[PDB]
């Protein structure tokens, strides 16, 4: 496993919410 | 053409052409395939009529021959027939 | 020699003078015309109930 | 005992959905009083620090599940000695008179069979596998090796190992005997796409983990809403698009699973998105899916997010070789996702060499490429150039 | 038939609903069937086969 792997971020989650709230306030 | 056996005659493809083709249906069966197949009845009324009907649908090589006599009388030439066939 | 010479044993012998040169082989594997003698089957434990 | 198996594990890997960890701690508390086990109970309590959301208050301060108390004490010892020491002396008495008469090939056998599956109810550990090896030389057959084979097969959700559960019973698996055994490949294919799981090989869990013969799960094994989860999410990214059609939806297990269970929400979600390619209802099931499969899930949980990342692009990647030109803020506005975001994960997905494609952000020319070519139909040697002289130049010292 | 020839002639059950199941707790081992395969309840839909 490189550090691809080992790297986590947990950036995922807080990135997908924001991003679809953004969208909708676009309206 | 010769119909009305097809009940019974259902293993034409499935003891003959089935295994040739595909050899990992009886894998995915459990049970042994028609490995041994023994025909007992009277010649000509059908009994061997389905059998020249079998190059028909094979249209391969194909090996018809009555052992009767074919094995001789004397040593060696019963031999001969006995291996290379 | 003789003592060594087990019996029903596959050897070698001579073509005119069938004098026995040295042991090729054993004794052949197949035994007797039809053997059905089976120890430990493929019956174990569970293959005909009751 | 199965249940008994799941709820000792799955607790760990759920950071999320307080309801999920009830059941997977509810159902311990009440188990553990009729079990004999101590120590396998004190096992799972033994991981605690470094962790998120546990079910336990001893150096944190959340436990968010709604049992709060998961700790191994004395308390369990009361109702534990009654039936501890109790049935092990009165089944091993009925071994003093078996060897002595010797009545049978079975009592001998059977006795230990009775004790070693027993022994996991006592929760030992040399006594489950040393002592339960006294049967599997008494019976010889492979038929009734299947106790000593599901005694090991059932401590990968005990001990939690991977690794060393098909390794003692590679040698028991393997044998001589194979044809075609009907129950010897729910229990080879189950655990062999497992250990596959780490090396994210994926390739060779496609036909034998993520295809399932039997329509109903192996109990002692896996679980029937467990063993249909991991088909959808591996099959996924190992089979095509066009092989989604012509064998998820033909195997009647998933036919069966959307009429009656749908709270994985991936047939529905996954399924539809991927076949019509629409990326802008693609992106909102990430997390609903990762919440209530991913995070759940009892082996991917490990490495989750990295694993979703690559198989997010990989939807919309398929979609750029069907266009050829193609501005950036024209579709990507109505999909619900940052331009900023969206260039960040792909501008680290170039040293990976999955990218020979055409992506362009300042001014927004988007087009597609031949990933075949004569470049990388020449890589396959220069990959092997340190990997074939590893061995050559290693035992050519005092040999040859 | 003699006292100590012959000791004792062992006669087998007959077959009945629990008997039809004989072979199929055990030829299924090695014949490929799906779970939803009741041995019990597919053998009352038969008649005259136990081994």
């Amino acid at each position: 496993e490189n550090w691809d792997d080992v790297e986590v971020d947990d950036d995922f989650t807080n990135e997908l919410k924001a991003e679809l709230d953004r969208y909708k306030r676009e309206n | 053409d010769v119909g009305g056996l097809d009940m019974q005659k259902q293993e034409i493809r499935e003891a003959v052409e089935l295994p040739l083709v595909q050899a990992d249906l009886y894998e995915q069966i459990g049970i042994d395939p028609p490995r041994g197949v023994l025909l007992y009845g009277p010649p000509g009324t059908g009994k061997t009529m389905l059998v020249k009907a079998v190059a028909n649908s094979t249209k391969a090589a194909f090996i018809r021959v009555n052992g009767s006599e074919f094995v001789h009388k004397y040593l060696g030439e019963g031999p001969r027939m006995v291996r290379d066939v | 020699n003789v003592k060594d010479l087990k019996a029903s044993q596959r050897v070698c012998l001579r073509s005119d003078s069938y004098m026995l040169h040295k042991v090729l082989e054993n004794k052949a594997d197949p035994l007797v015309s039809l053997m059905m003698v089976e120890k430990v089957p493929d019956s174990t434990y569970d293959m005909v109930g009751g | 005992n199965y249940e008994v198996s799941e709820k000792a594990f799955l607790l760990t890997q759920s950071k999320v959905s307080i309801e999920q960890r009830k059941e997977a701690a509810e159902f311990v508390l009440a188990k553990i009083k009729e079990e004999e086990m101590a120590p396998y109970y004190k096992y799972l309590c033994e991981e605690y620090l470094v962790n998120n959301g546990q079910s336990d208050l001893e150096h944190d301060e959340k436990s968010d599940s709604l049992n709060e108390w998961i700790k191994f004490d004395q308390e369990l010892y009361n109702e534990l000695c009654k039936k501890n020491e109790s049935k092990i002396k009165e089944l091993n008495e009925k071994i003093q008179k078996l060897e002595e008469d010797d009545e049978g090939e079975l009592e001998q056998a059977q006795a230990w069979i009775n004790l070693g599956e027993y022994y996991a109810q006592i929760g030992d550990k040399d006594n489950a596998e040393k002592t339960l090896g006294k049967s599997l030389s008494k019976a010889i057959s492979t038929g009734a090796k299947i106790d000593v084979m599901l005694t090991i097969a059932r401590l990968g959700f005990f001990y939690n190992d991977q690794l060393y559960v098909k390794e003692k019973l590679e040698a028991v698996n393997s044998m001589i005997e194979k044809g075609g055994d009907w129950e010897r490949r729910n229990r080879y294919k189950t655990y062999y796409g497992i250990h596959c799981l780490a090396v994210r090989n994926f390739k060779e869990a496609a036909k034998l983990l993520v295809d399932s013969l039997a329509t109903f799960t192996s109990i002692e094994l896996t679980s029937y809403e467990s063993i249909a989860t991991y088909a959808s999410v591996t099959g996924l990214f190992t089979l095509e698009r066009t092989d989604l059609k012509s064998k998820v939806i033909d195997s009647p297990e998933l036919l069966s699973l959307i009429s009656t269970t749908a709270a994985l929400q991936s047939i529905s979600s996954l399924t539809i998105s991927l076949y019509a390619s629409d990326y802008a209802s693609y992106f909102p099931y990430l997390l609903e899916t990762y919440a209530n499969v991913l995070i759940p899930c009892k082996y991917l949980n490990r490495h989750a997010d990295f694993f979703v990342r690559e198989m997010r692009r990989k939807v919309y990647a398929q979609l750029l070789e069907s266009y050829k030109t193609l501005s950036l803020k024209s579709m990507a506005s109505a999909f619900g996702v940052s331009v900023a975001f969206l260039d960040n994960d792909l501008g680290k997905f170039i040293p990976n060499k999955q990218l020979n494609c055409v992506i362009d952000r300042v001014n927004g020319i988007v087009e597609t490429n031949r990933p075949d070519n004569k470049n990388a139909q020449y890589h396959l040697l220069v990959k092997q150039g340190d990997g074939l002289l590893t061995k050559l130049q290693k035992y050519g010292a005092a040999v040859r | 038939l003699r006292p100590g020839r012959i000791d004792r002639k062992i006669e087998f059950p007959p077959p009945s609903v629990a008997a039809r199941a004989e072979i199929l707790r055990i030829h299924s081992r090695k014949m490929n069937l799906t779970r939803g395969i009741n041995l019990r309840k597919v053998a009352e839909k038969m008649n005259g086969c136990s081994g």
